């Protein structure tokens, strides 16, 4: 007899997805919808690549701790990667105040540049560009680059004007000095106490040495406490003080990415390879929607689900 | 209705016919493409509608910011339960649908045929037609084609219905 | 000069309907309460699609200054993630239910011609494009019970019967 | 008494059944295999919606003091955020579903409708009202062989054709 | 012959709609489930008015600024339109403390009245209402409204007691006099150095001056630090001090719209109309799920979507 | 005749389901998925109890109000609850520092044990275990049991060394004596003003006593800032003091179960029951993923949601 038949196509796929209402359908065709592979590398953000710190933290890094002279000359990034255990820290021992304010304003940043904000040599009656073995440079005593610790003010004031004339904020670092007692007060300022006055208009800060030994490190009673600040566009900031004040000499002009940057904790190196999307474990090159390699993400990246797969059904139900 | 067949490529759904020639596999080209075109969209679809935003994670921090931390870990979870969920329904949902989408289009392909040989086949309850008479390349052909003549078919297939039964 | 398969440009008065072709003319003719029926389902449908969303009363800050920088971070974060999830849930949601609603009148005026396929049986032919060739004789009158679920299916099978006979033969 | 346009009160046993007439009595039975098939399906969707959601461990805070004001702020505008996507999206769930479980359900009454509609062919004529008449005799034994899906159709092809022409008129 | 054909509806609509398996599919109907137009204003929350502070801040405004008597006395507000460029802020040159708390807490308030806190004239051996050519009041030299500057207390211990009996809390603003020498100290306040501390049960702050000079700004190199706090319902306020108070004479009773305030960053100015919802670039009279206006949303609004339509399709597929 | 008819169920349910296209379609049969019931009850988190604090709050706890000494020796809970009002709190009047943040790291612990940070007997020239009237312990005067109130220093420096060798951090809490008056500081401590440093390697923190007179609580015009800190594992703190210290005598190793911790603030009392997911009106035993009994919830736990029901149609339209 003659006979003529409906029918649909059937292979030798061996994929199966699950439906709302069976499971493990065998399949003739299905897609992955979720990303489950990266590169194992820590790569630049759009052709821009991260802040490589090195041997050094970001604070060593802006105050300018001598060990971290060869880094260098970063003008931008796309996000920090950030070295726990870094060994070049502070030099001269003390406390950073506000640390992790300064992390997330630096996390990304467009056209960064150091900037000398005043010469120490105009200065008069007074000691400028002090040294200690705490902060070496190559077997001799130095302090940090972008600092300037003055003494010998025989307690009078001295001033410092600072400037931004551009367009974009200007980063500031700076320290105090808290002596270890009155002796050591007198001898290097010449008083008993100090007042510090940072103006920014009729916006006013004022510091105060923390005087009192502290339990001895580095051959130090004596501390330091490590300020920062960004002085805005069009904007002048005037400081007097009667002593302790480890002065601003150099800033950095700096465009902050809004909305755009990130810090990276990773024990990767850094690669020469871009990406849009990075994870700690590596960089994710994903068209795919959905990924399951790393909740912590930085830049434009497939949204993170806990799933080990997602097979969407193309194909037929494949029953021959 | 008996299953798939394996060996019938070149093709998602078609037609399988079998006279005195011989035997042998068809496959519907434009109700394939279709269907291939469509499938096609709905993966397109889920893939790029996604447009995310340019996200920064943080999660690396101290003792001296515990609220924010704690806001900060609890909307991670909330993000992650979210998409988790929303994601896997999705799936197990359109891969219900992609299967009914498949089996409504070999049934419309079968209801298509039917429609042509009304009187002139008996079907067999299973996708095939047992034609009520000679049906050679030609015959077969313009079934698949969409052009099948039932007039030029009707007599000689009554006489075999006749000769399937009685008569006075 | 009939479909289905194809929409009727001037069927007018509802979404599913009839065009019927005898001795007295032709005339197109809507099902009321089929249209009527779809109409309700599909004004629901866009009803819970609206009214299911009752937002809660929140403010949204985004003018702020720097030192609180890292609670600002967080709130970017929260408000970008609830923009990628309203988003995409959005855009699949209406490409579903459109998917959905063409399926759902297809459907519709797939069972309407079934029904009528129910009443009429061999009584008539079916062309395969969504019409029926009539064996009989059906004047206005018998167009309407055919509109109404109320065709007589003995009424007319001898008459059937016979003109089957006619395309074949022989007495 | 006839339905599929209606439901069986008094099916029992089973979601999708039969319920003949013929000389030895009338009777419900069960399509077995087809229900726990559906059972089996349906209990897997609602599974699917209950047994996927796997909740991280989480605490919320609501008491708290002043002076965290902004962070309070967007507590709580997360809490309402999530509130939304939670309450939107899970209405909508339930409301789709539920139509496509009802849909679920006809098109399973329906193709065991066609099933048997395939075996009978002209050997019974379709009322229309997911009933077949019999244009032959059907006693228990072959009202078996039809729910079993092992009816054979030539069986009783002749006295079907006989019955039917007494049908179109034989005068 | 007699036929009979079953048939759908086609008509001259443009409307397509996008779906999973096509894309513009032709339709005889289609709704817009996503808001695209607001009315340009700044309208009212619920018949409740947003707060215009015009020229003057809501520090100037609260502290009592002799700039910003002519606002005034608005009872109750929904949401605060903020000024950046408001001139009328502070006249006395210093800090304000914890401005943004302070935004926050009155980002909407319902019954909020002023009432006098103490009474100068029953103190004695003290100086009140100490004025200043700062804070001028038509070309003759004032001060704050509802803050008093105490001096001549000769370096005696001055009391001030505050009671809030009412159920609801009651918000108040103080200054510290942050002298500019050892002389101006001893002047003013007849001591070297000064204590002033604010009772609130066993809950005890001390503000000392942060004595030194200042960069000179309008005429001064002293500053004053503005503080703002809040005493809770049935609580009584106990201060006591040796000099530098800029005394709180007038308060303010005020019961906060709990969840339900509003700070609003707009160059559009408070139309009369109302709204459920508010954007920077106008109100959404909408009753539909989604927007795409604006994501900076207040009051009871569409979610926020980035999508340019959302059409949902209604009608038949439209192809005759 | 004889005619085989195709049918399906119907029965005597009563349940309705909504649709996308129909509403209040009965059905023979549905399924809840949005739980709605709570055992109204405060308990276990998968067998480990919540913190009870009775008539304590955690700092009265853990600085060791004597009014505490009963509570006692929980070595780990899953969750606080915070106790409406408790009356042992700070026996002698003053201010705690940083209470929320010790609510979070508290929150959830597991190893939580009490140990000696220093002996007081070992100490000379100095006056150890004083004791005041408003910290009674049955009538007589005492002090807090985990701090030491040290005195008559006479002006001199004294040192404490506090070793934390396990690998969990360890709990510290001490308090600084804000003296009257000049005289009281001499009386007590031999000085005018002292010092009290932290050392914790580089960092440190300098505590200076705010001397003046606060209002008379408790016949104590002078008062007490309470601190508290976490030493890290395999650390070392170094104190040394010229006067105002109550010294920090025992301290809490603890180890804190990562996320997943909580604060409840509930008005039912502790029961003897267990649950994986607590609300503050009862727990939730329950495998649904929805709820609407509260927001505020702790543990794994079905989502909250805004609806009264959420009925999944299971079985067939019965139109009987
Ligand atoms: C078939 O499945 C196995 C599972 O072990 C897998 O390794 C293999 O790649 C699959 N091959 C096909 C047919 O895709
Ligand atoms: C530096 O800033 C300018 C601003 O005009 C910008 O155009 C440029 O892209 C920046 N440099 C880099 C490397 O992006
Ligand atoms: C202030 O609040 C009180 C609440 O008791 C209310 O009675 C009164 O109407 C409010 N004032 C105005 C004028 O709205
Ligand atoms: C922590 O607690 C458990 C008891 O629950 C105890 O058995 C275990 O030894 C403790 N861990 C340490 C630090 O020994």
């Amino acid at each position: 007899q003659d006979r003529i038949c409906i029918g649909y196509q059937a292979n030798q796929n061996n994929q199966t997805v699950n439906t709302l209402l069976e499971q493990n359908v065998p399949v003739t065709g299905a897609q992955e919808i979720l990303e489950t592979n990266h590169n194992g590398k820590l790569c630049s953000l759009n052709g821009v690549p991260p802040l490589d710190l090195q041997s050094c933290t970001l604070a060593g890094w802006l105050l300018g701790n001598p060990n971290c002279d060869n880094l260098l000359e970063a003008e931008e990034w796309s996000y920090i990667k950030i070295n726990e255990n870094a060994p070049d820290d502070l030099c001269f021992p003390g406390n950073f105040e506000n640390l992790q304010d300064l992390l997330l304003e630096m996390s990304g940043v467009q056209n960064f540049t150091k900037v000398k904000l005043f010469n120490p040599q105009s200065m008069t009656g007074v000691t400028t560009n002090n040294v200690d073995q705490t902060c070496p440079f190559e077997g001799k005593p130095s302090f940090y680059r972008n600092l300037n610790w003055i003494q010998g003010n025989s307690g009078l004031p001295f001033n410092i004007e600072i400037k931004n004339p551009t367009s974009n904020p200007l980063l500031l670092l700076w320290g105090i000095h808290n002596t270890k007692d009155a002796a050591q007060q007198r001898n290097l300022y010449g008083n008993d106490y100090s007042y510090t006055i940072f103006n920014f208009g009729e916006k006013s800060e004022e510091f105060r040495p923390d005087i009192g030994q502290r339990d001895e490190i580095k051959a130090h009673q004596d501390r330091i406490d490590y300020y920062w600040g960004s002085l805005p566009a069009q904007s002048t900031l005037r400081i007097e003080s009667t002593g302790n004040l480890i002065a601003p000499e150099y800033g950095f002009y700096y465009k902050r990415k809004e909305g755009k940057g990130g810090l990276m904790k990773s024990k990767l190196p850094i690669s020469d390879c871009s990406t849009k999307c990075q994870t700690p474990l590596g960089a994710l090159n994903s068209t795919l929607p959905f990924q399951n390699v790393h909740q912590q993400t930085i830049g434009n990246c497939p949204k993170y689900v806990k799933a080990t797969s997602l097979m969407l059904a193309t194909g037929l139900r494949n029953n021959p | 209705i008996e299953g798939g067949w394996q060996g019938m490529i070149d093709g998602w759904y078609g037609y399988h016919h079998e006279n005195q020639e011989g035997s042998g596999y068809a496959a519907d080209k434009e109700a394939t493409q279709k269907a291939v075109d469509a499938i096609t969209n709905k993966v397109n679809s889920i893939i790029d509608k996604m447009n995310s935003q340019f996200e920064s994670n943080i999660k690396e921090f101290n003792r001296l910011e515990l609220r924010i931390q704690h806001l900060s870990d609890r909307v991670d979870d909330a993000l992650l339960d979210i998409w988790s969920y929303n994601t896997e329904l999705l799936v197990l949902l359109e891969n219900e649908r992609t299967l009914d989408f498949h089996d409504a289009n070999v049934k419309n392909l079968f209801e298509k045929v039917k429609a042509q040989l009304k009187d002139n086949a008996i079907d067999e309850g299973n996708g095939c037609f047992l034609l009520l008479h000679k049906c050679n390349n030609s015959c077969m052909d313009d079934i698949k084609n969409g052009t099948y003549k039932y007039m030029d078919y009707r007599e000689e297939s009554h006489i075999e219905k006749q000769k399937i039964d009685g008569v006075e």
